[PDB]
């Protein structure tokens, strides 16, 4: 892709004591037109991974298909495909990272930023980022695009350093995530009020929540804001 | 006499549906010297007898590491073994670079099978005339595979291939109940292996010069013992 057409904004995510949380709104924009509103940008791979994608939606759909194909292929002649020899988040990540860097290097990027979230077989949280340049990093929180600028600073107040992770519960992390989603709705002109959230827990497995709405907003004070300086009424 | 008309290439069935070129390839293995593989639940072990050309020469390697958790032993055409083990090294490596994933031994066997098969169905080349015993340790534990020139790969507790290998293979059947339980005790699994390969000796003895041993397992990367490294077992 030489330039993006239909696009998804921020994907955001954080680790907590027993797993990871990831969220992304359900909008596919078309320039400044808020064109499509039921676009799922979180992609579960098996029971242990959720791949969240921002950027060009055509490229996102292409990646979705690559992932389903992995699942299919991995199962061939694999008696333990649902067990010991299932796909690990780390395998899904390494594959995508390989693909993104290859496409960057052929001057034909997949025009996306991607976060891969899950839990490894030994119970370890997995959270790692890759984008259209093939750039990769991990951190206790990750966010793409606009969310990197406003969600990260919010989320880091919860998990600021590695040691904060075991002190953090799903309940607390999920609240942090949702609040960040509300803040993005306030200040990102390409955000939607509707979003999906997924939790991947070493004990409870994958929990995929569709159709969340940003709630509990403050608009009250707006009645008192008049003019832009001197105007009194 | 009749076989003579149908055995010219690997692309010809005999009237009873044999491929003699593949059957002949099997015979190439018997020209090699014996090698044994065996395993428990924690380790997998190879034992090979190496040949020299005379007293002035070195002994030929029989064991090849393919990755940290996988390697093989060979009997038959040495060049074939070089080609097929390099291929395995590449497949292991590919699995690591692209997927950050150790290639399962079962998947290694399948890839090996498909490659060898192609040589048996097209005109131009020949089947691989070498036998491979493949050991490994992956997420599903310890494994031993036997590779045949036909491409067919079989998962076994133990086996032997090469010249006079029947003795070891009989010994491994006979001792099956015992060696598969040797867990957390690598030297003991090795001793079982040396004992097995010994059944295949004809007026010849295992020395620091001719005996090669390999082991892999839980917390144990694929390691090859030769020379003075094998003395404790002799």
């Amino acid at each position: 892709t030489q330039q993006p057409i239909v696009t998804g904004t921020s994907v955001i995510s954080m680790k907590y004591d027993n797993g990871v949380i990831i969220a992304a709104d359900n909008l596919g924009s078309y320039g400044s037109l808020l064109r499509f509103n039921g676009v799922e940008r979180l992609i579960p791979v098996g029971d242990n991974t959720v791949v969240g994608i921002s950027g060009d939606i055509s490229d996102m759909q292409h990646i979705e298909r690559l992932l389903k194909d992995l699942v299919t292929e991995n199962a061939y002649d694999n008696p333990l495909a649902d067990a010991e020899e299932a796909l690990e988040p780390s395998y899904i990540f390494e594959y995508l990272a390989t693909v993104m860097y290859q496409r960057r290097s052929k001057m034909n990027p997949l025009w996306n930023a991607i976060i891969v979230a899950g839990v490894q077989s030994n119970g370890d949280q997995f959270l790692r980022y890759v984008n259209l340049l093939g750039v990769t990093y991990s951190s206790p929180t990750l966010a793409t695009g606009f969310g990197a600028h406003m969600a990260n600073p919010l989320l880091r107040k919860v998990v600021d350093r590695e040691s904060d992770i075991p002190k953090t519960t799903v309940q607390v992390a999920e609240e942090a995530i949702v609040n960040a989603m509300r803040v993005l709705y306030y200040r990102d002109a390409r955000s939607s009020r509707n979003f999906s959230l997924a939790i991947i827990d070493k004990n409870t497995g994958l929990t995929f929540k569709k159709n969340l709405q940003v709630e509990n907003m403050k608009w009250d004070f707006a009645k008192d804001i008049k003019g832009y300086g001197t105007q009194k009424i | 006499m009749f076989r003579n008309n149908y055995d010219g290439d690997t692309v010809t069935f005999s009237p009873t549906g044999r491929l003699f070129q593949v059957e002949y390839a099997l015979e190439a293995i018997k020209q090699g010297s014996v090698t044994v593989g065996l395993r428990s639940n924690t380790h997998a072990v190879l034992v090979a007898l190496k040949r020299n050309a005379d007293e002035l020469s070195s002994y030929q390697k029989k064991i090849i590491k393919c990755d940290e958790h996988m390697g093989l032993s060979l009997a038959g055409l040495a060049p074939d073994a070089r080609v097929l083990s390099n291929y395995l090294r590449q497949q292991c490596n590919y699995s690591s670079l692209v997927f950050n994933r150790k290639l399962a031994v079962e998947r290694a066997g399948h890839l090996l099978c498909d490659k060898a098969q192609k040589n048996t169905q097209s005109y131009g080349g020949r089947p691989y005339g070498v036998g491979l015993l493949i050991i490994g340790y992956d997420k599903s534990g310890a494994h031993l595979l036997e590779f045949q020139p036909s491409g067919n790969v079989t998962e076994l507790y133990g086996t032997a291939i090469g010249a006079r290998s029947q003795g070891a293979k009989t010994y491994l059947e006979r001792t099956l109940d015992t060696f598969i339980k040797i867990d957390g005790n690598p030297d003991e699994l090795i001793k079982a292996g040396v004992e097995a390969i010994s059944q295949s000796l004809r007026d010849e003895s295992l020395t620091v010069d001719n005996l090669s041993i390999a082991i892999v397992g839980k917390d144990t990367p694929f390691t090859i013992y030769d020379g003075e490294a094998v003395a404790k077992y002799i």
